[PDB]
């Protein structure tokens, strides 16, 4: 779900209804400024937490000296061979154990999971 | 000094940026403070480590510990920080050479102490902090001779691994043969013997 | 020596066979890669 | 509470010298910091997260 | 030299050669005494397995060993193990089950239902019984004869639980009273 | 001023450095909560002095 | 008495000799230690390529574990019955164990083949270091 | 093992994937498209809102794995809500044969009523005995 500040004094926009008209308004508290919202889900959370980690992977792993290296899965953008792989090993983890490379040529960050 | 050449070299203060660029840079600490960020950490750890090893700006002490993963190079220069000297490696290759082991020979008369092989970059004290972000080599020999590869990125090697121990567990024959209680009670007994 | 040989008394009609072949045809990809390396 | 657990798990601060905590972004507006979008940049660098 | 290599891990790049060496009948039962004496020692089973896939080619391809594979599997079916978990017990019964009814599915169906007959009436949980005959009535199909009727119906009342199931006891039933 | 993360200054200026070191306070405790940065440890020798 | 007095002509002792094995003995024992180093390797590149699935009731993590666990247990076993079987009759070590004076097989096996396994608080050594049991390995190392 | 899962306590957080709330003003119709499949389906016989409703829609996600292994039906989960509840929510859930197992909620039209819906998540992923 987004997150919407104030176009006045910048802070939280709260949802509000309309029951005059229907309609989702985010409104700024204690300056009523008034915003037409669009997304019409005001909360989510998850629970299984499908989250990649991919997304949070940073290409400049690949010059860290402790990480291993393998020659066995080359890039796909770049076909560089040399890959830097490793285990998420965090919390919302500790159920696989998979294993995701980094291309290890610069200027080319390209991570994968197999 | 360690401030003054940050400044110098491409180093934003905190004052100095707007919150939108600490995203993508790795925020720099000395000493635990906070003092700016930096868009290229690993040409600064380079310039870094290159002064700590001449004996430049940056003296032998200071650690320098770059979290890659999470975009942070601390720096500390405080006391209380223990530390340990290791070979310099680079390129799977030792920069102790032989004619340092020949001046060192004659120690004597020619004045090459400890103190040159540290001013010549080749050995380099590591901290704990820092030896989180070392690839360590055992021994030379055998540990960054080609093989099927282990690991081909060693940056430092262990002068002997004899001298983890310590002075009443380093006059143990053997250490390594025996069950290591054992050897916690010989350097239990050895402060309490006759000589 | 005992001449020729009675086929098994067949009992029903395989609708489907046992995936017994299936796990075959899975290992005999395993023994081609292998053959690969 | 059924409300706290409603709003989520917050934050405090327990500073030197205060026999109890403060709220974080109380912290924040002491040091002079009114807009919350100031204060939360201060706190999270990357508001695509 | 496969069975006296044992360094072996290319077992799985020889399949094919021992499939195709596994059609001389001599060769087949030669590599099920080795299978029975590979896997009847302790401590087997800390795989993912690989021997019993052998037993399903050595199965298909020679009718005449069909007495000595179920005479394996049912001693392997009875042999209690202490290092594995109660779980992965069942789950190893299970996989016997389904070499046991890859064994059925040759026409070798007499012997194979008496014994688990037996072990029912005589033992081993109702549910490894209830997961045989669920997977007996997955591939088999209609008609049928009256040998196996007398045989697999009435291991086929002491249980309610889960069409197959009634499909079966309309047929049997009207045709095979 | 001056009880609250004297460390980073004690100057009536350093109000923007205690600021950003309080919202990295925090950071680091969202990471935690959210899983990202492992719990450091007591025991771990490199928090020694 | 009788048997002290005896003894000063038997006599008991215990030197190298009794920690020695027969060279086929040692080749009995490495060749055990890296059949279950590489069925190790097995075990790891079999998880990294999510090839392993968990058993009932267990984490992935714990069921790599008790994998790595049994299988390394079951070497130290293994080494431990050749080394006994290596003992000549005459070994004092076997001496003191077979009369219950001292020692167990267990303390012959870890003399003479492999001292095994280390624990603390009953699991493998932790990663002490970020991800690492020392900074001489790789991280994400779980090889024995 | 069936006398194992009527022993484990079971909550409705082991169950569930990810839950959402959303405004949707037209209860008639969703703002989420493979909701009004079967949304339609189950407004052709309003039941406690054939009146205004109001325009609050917890829709929530539950885990089809875990739901069988605990050997759940999305029945027993909408009589237990009814039970913990009373009448003053309506819960109305997708039939048991679409992959996203979806149980919508709604305050029954009688009766702040959005931040209570929070809370009544957070009562219902923890105190909630299924
Ligand atoms: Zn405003
Ligand atoms: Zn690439």
């Amino acid at each position: 779900v987004g997150i919407r500040f104030c176009q006045e004094c910048n802070n939280m926009l709260y949802p509000k209804e309309d029951k005059e008209n229907r309609i989702l308004l985010y409104a700024c508290r204690n300056c009523d400024y008034q915003q037409e919202a669009d997304n019409s889900c005001i909360y989510v959370n998850k629970i299984t937490h499908e989250v990649d980690e991919l997304t949070q992977i940073i290409a400049d792993v690949s010059q860290d000296p402790t990480l291993p290296r393998t020659e066995d899965h080359p890039c796909q953008k770049c076909g560089h061979k040399e890959a830097v792989f490793f285990q998420s090993h965090s919390a919302r983890a500790e159920d696989a154990m998979r294993l995701y490379y980094v291309c290890t040529a610069p200027h080319c960050g390209h991570r994968w999971t197999e | 000094p360690i401030l003054e050449f940050l400044e110098e070299w491409s180093m934003e203060n905190l004052e100095e940026i707007s919150p939108a660029a600490i995203a993508d840079a790795t925020k720099i600490f000395v000493n635990g403070c906070w003092v700016g960020i930096h868009k290229d950490p690993e040409q600064l750890m380079n310039t870094l480590r290159k002064l700590r090893r001449q004996m430049d700006i940056i003296v032998s002490e200071v650690s320098m510990i770059r979290d890659i993963r999470e975009r942070e190079i601390r720096i500390y220069t405080d006391a209380g920080r223990i530390c340990r000297p290791l070979l310099i490696v680079e390129k799977q290759k030792l920069l102790l050479k032989k004619r340092h082991i020949d001046q060192l020979k004659e120690r004597e008369y020619n004045n090459y102490s400890w103190q040159d092989l540290v001013a010549s970059g080749v050995v380099e004290y590591i901290d704990t902090l820092e030896e989180e972000t070392v690839m360590l080599a055992m021994t030379p020999d055998d540990l960054q001779e080609k093989e099927v590869a282990y690991c081909s990125t060693y940056t430092h090697c262990e002068i002997h691994p004899s001298m983890i121990l310590g002075v009443c567990a380093s006059i143990i024959p053997f250490p390594d043969h025996n069950q290591s209680p054992r050897n916690t009670y010989q350097s239990a007994m050895g402060k309490q013997a006759m000589g | 020596l005992a001449g020729p040989l009675t086929p098994p008394v067949k009992h029903f009609q395989l609708k489907r066979k046992p995936k017994s072949a299936t796990l075959r045809a899975e290992l005999l990809q395993k023994s081609t890669e292998t053959a690969q390396q | 509470g059924a409300k706290k657990s409603a709003i989520g798990q917050r934050i405090v601060a327990t500073l030197p010298y205060i026999k109890q905590e403060v709220p974080i972004i109380i912290v924040f507006r002491a040091l002079g910091f009114v807009s919350d979008r100031d204060i939360l940049e201060h706190i999270i660098y990357d508001f695509e997260d | 030299n496969l069975c006296c290599n044992e360094n072996a891990s290319e077992l799985v790049a020889e399949l094919s050669t021992l499939y195709q060496c596994i059609r001389f009948p001599v060769v087949a039962m030669g590599v099920l005494k080795w299978v029975d004496w590979t896997v009847s020692e302790p401590r087997y089973f800390q795989l993912q397995p690989v021997h019993l896939a052998l037993l399903d080619e050595i199965s298909t391809c020679h009718q005449l060993l069909h007495p000595q594979v179920l005479q394996l599997l049912v001693k392997l079916f009875e042999t209690e193990h202490s290092q594995l978990d109660v779980m992965e017990q069942l789950e190893l019964k299970k996989t016997l089950l389904d070499r046991m009814v890859h064994l059925l599915s040759r026409g070798y169906v007499l012997p194979v239902v008496s014994y688990i007959r037996k072990c029912l009436e005589k033992d081993t949980d109702i549910s490894l019984i209830r997961y045989f005959v669920t997977e007996v009535l997955d591939v088999i199909a209609p008609p049928y004869t009256s040998d196996f009727v007398q045989l697999f119906l009435p291991i086929l009342e002491n249980d309610s639980i889960a069409d197959p199931v009634t499909e079966f006891i309309a047929h049997c039933k009207s045709n095979f009273i | 001023q001056k009880e609250m993360l004297p460390h980073v200054g004690v100057s009536d200026f350093c109000e923007t450095k205690k600021a950003y070191f309080l919202g990295y306070m925090v950071h680091r405790l969202l990471l935690a909560a959210l899983g990202r940065r492992e719990l450091d440890d007591r025991d771990h020798y490199g928090n020694k002095r | 008495t009788v048997i002290n007095n005896w003894l000063l002509i038997e006599g008991h002792t215990i030197g190298i000799g009794d920690s020695i094995a027969d060279s086929k003995t040692y080749q009995d024992i490495q060749n055990t230690i890296k059949k279950a180093k590489q069925d190790v390797i097995e075990v790891i590149e079999k998880a990294h390529n999510n090839e392993l699935e968990p058993t009932p009731g267990n984490t992935l993590r714990q069921t790599f574990e008790n994998q790595v666990n049994r299988i390394l247990n079951d070497a130290r076993d293994k080494t431990g019955s050749s080394a006994q079987k290596s003992l000549s009759e005459y070994n004092n070590f076997k001496s003191m164990v077979v009369s219950g004076a001292k020692g167990s097989k267990i303390n012959i096996s870890q003399v003479i083949a492999v001292v095994g396994q280390q624990n603390v608080e009953g699991k493998r050594i932790p990663f002490g270091f970020k991800h690492r049991t020392l900074p001489h390995f790789i991280k994400d190392d779980y090889g024995p | 093992k069936d006398i194992l899962c009527r022993l484990e306590h079971t909550t409705l957080r082991k169950v569930t994937a990810n839950t959402a709330i959303y405004y949707d003003p037209n209860p008639q119709s969703t703002v989420v498209a493979e909701d009004q499949e079967w949304v339609n389906v189950y407004y052709e016989m309003p039941d406690f809102d054939v009146a205004r409703i109001s325009p609050w829609l917890l829709r929530v996600e539950l885990d089809r794995k875990h739901m069988t292994d605990r050997k759940l039906t999305m029945e027993q989960i909408a009589e237990k809500i009814n039970a913990g509840f009373g009448d003053d929510l309506n819960c109305i859930f997708n039939d048991d044969n679409a992959e996203k197992l979806v149980l919508r909620i709604r305050i029954m039209n009688s009766d702040d009523d959005d931040v209570f819906l929070r809370c009544i998540e957070s009562n219902m992923l923890t105190d909630m005995t299924l």
